[PDB]
């Protein structure tokens, strides 16, 4: 039939979900913005539309900190990102408090993969309008 | 409701015209056993701010994390983190003041005395005490544990009154400072003979010494001292 598209954890006929496809549209009406991985770091970069000469420049950071080694910068829905930022605080910060050491790259990427995978299991929850850039150096490079 | 195991004994501190000085041994004990030595009771929070801290060291090392971590989150979204918008030492005080005394009304104390020093932004001199129990107050000179009994006395003979402290230089506080450890490590039985000693001071900024020891101490008469009353011999 048809209507696969209202609800967000329903699988479509060809195997589908709708709703997270939609979500990649508000990600690609948003800004742009970039990763480089340099030799011994990375490199985070984004563009800030001037909407107007009354915005402050400057003024209005989109990069964000997690911890104190990690960057992430996204587009799409702002709030969203800044959503998932402070999920990455706290699994960062859950994760050093039990083993001490600030958490690898890899580790935390899945820490944000598992937790926005999990906004794609209900129809309860709507999946985050965003995609993101994010690094940093750890025990490995 | 505990009981410290791990401690640490004074922690000591004074204001001098331009900045602030807090030192404390470097020793972690076990009752009568001096266990540790390479305990460092002196916190340094961002370059503007020293936390000493006596008692526990279990519930120290957890109060040392909980510090870091308030510099790592003031830094979140703050693009004047090391501006405008950095920890003052007020501000790491009044976090720990209100730590503390809820802690105390959970019945669940850190068992510790703190005592915060450092610069405010507007070039202040910043000293305050809180404990375990959530008590807070200020001083020209400031010591916990046995140092209140001790240290004070001798460090108040310096900074008396509030008009004391413009008089009173680095040099002279430091040595003040210096002198009480000494007399400390003389009859505080839960004392060592190395310590650190930090400065806090509005123009050379945060200078912290590691490693120092008592120097120049008094026991040759002790050659003397035969018996306990008639003995001759």
């Amino acid at each position: 039939g048809t209507g696969y598209d209202l609800s967000n954890s329903v699988f479509s006929p060809d195997g589908r979900n709708f709703q997270v496809e939609y979500a990649v549209k508000a990600v690609e009406n948003g800004t742009t913005s970039i990763g480089i991985k340099c030799n011994d770091g990375v490199v985070f970069a984004v563009e800030k539309l001037i909407t107007s000469k009354l915005l402050v420049p400057q003024k209005n950071v989109k990069i964000q900190v997690v911890d104190r080694h990690i960057g992430c910068v996204y587009s799409g829905l702002i709030p969203d990102g800044r959503h998932l930022v402070n999920r990455g605080r706290e699994e960062a910060a859950s994760f050093k408090k039990l083993y001490k050491t600030p958490i690898p790259i890899p580790a935390f990427a899945d820490r944000l993969g598992q937790y926005v995978q999990a906004h794609t299991l209900y129809n309860s929850v709507r999946p985050f309008g965003v995609s993101t850039i994010f690094g940093g150096v750890d025990k490995n490079g | 409701t505990q009981q410290p195991i791990v401690t640490g004994t004074s922690v000591i501190s004074m204001k001098y015209d331009n900045g602030v000085i807090i030192a404390a041994d470097n020793l972690g004990s076990y009752g009568s056993l001096l266990r540790f030595n390479g305990v460092e009771r002196l916190i340094p929070v961002g370059d503007n701010t020293v936390v000493g801290i006596s008692g526990d060291i279990s519930d120290m090392q957890h109060i040392e994390r909980l510090l870091k971590d308030l510099v790592t989150e003031n830094a979140y979204d703050n693009p004047l983190a090391d501006a405008e918008e950095a920890l003052e030492p007020s501000y790491i005080f009044e976090y720990l003041a209100t730590v503390m005394y809820q802690r105390r009304s959970k019945m669940n104390p850190l068992w510790n005395a703190i005592i915060v020093a450092g610069v405010q932004s507007n070039g202040d001199q910043f000293l305050r005490y809180v404990n375990l129990l959530g008590v807070t107050y200020s001083s020209p000179t400031l010591a916990t544990g046995f140092g209140a009994h001790m240290a004070n006395p001798l460090l108040r003979k310096v900074v008396d009154r509030e008009s004391d402290i413009p008089k009173t230089t680095v040099q002279v506080a430091e040595e003040a400072i210096v002198n009480a450890m000494r007399v400390l490590y003389y009859r505080d039985a839960r004392s060592s003979r190395n310590f650190s000693l930090a400065i806090i001071d509005k123009n050379t900024g945060l200078t912290f010494k590691k490693n120092l020891q008592v120097e120049n101490m008094k026991w040759d008469f002790a050659k003397d001292i035969k018996g306990y009353g008639t003995q001759k011999i």
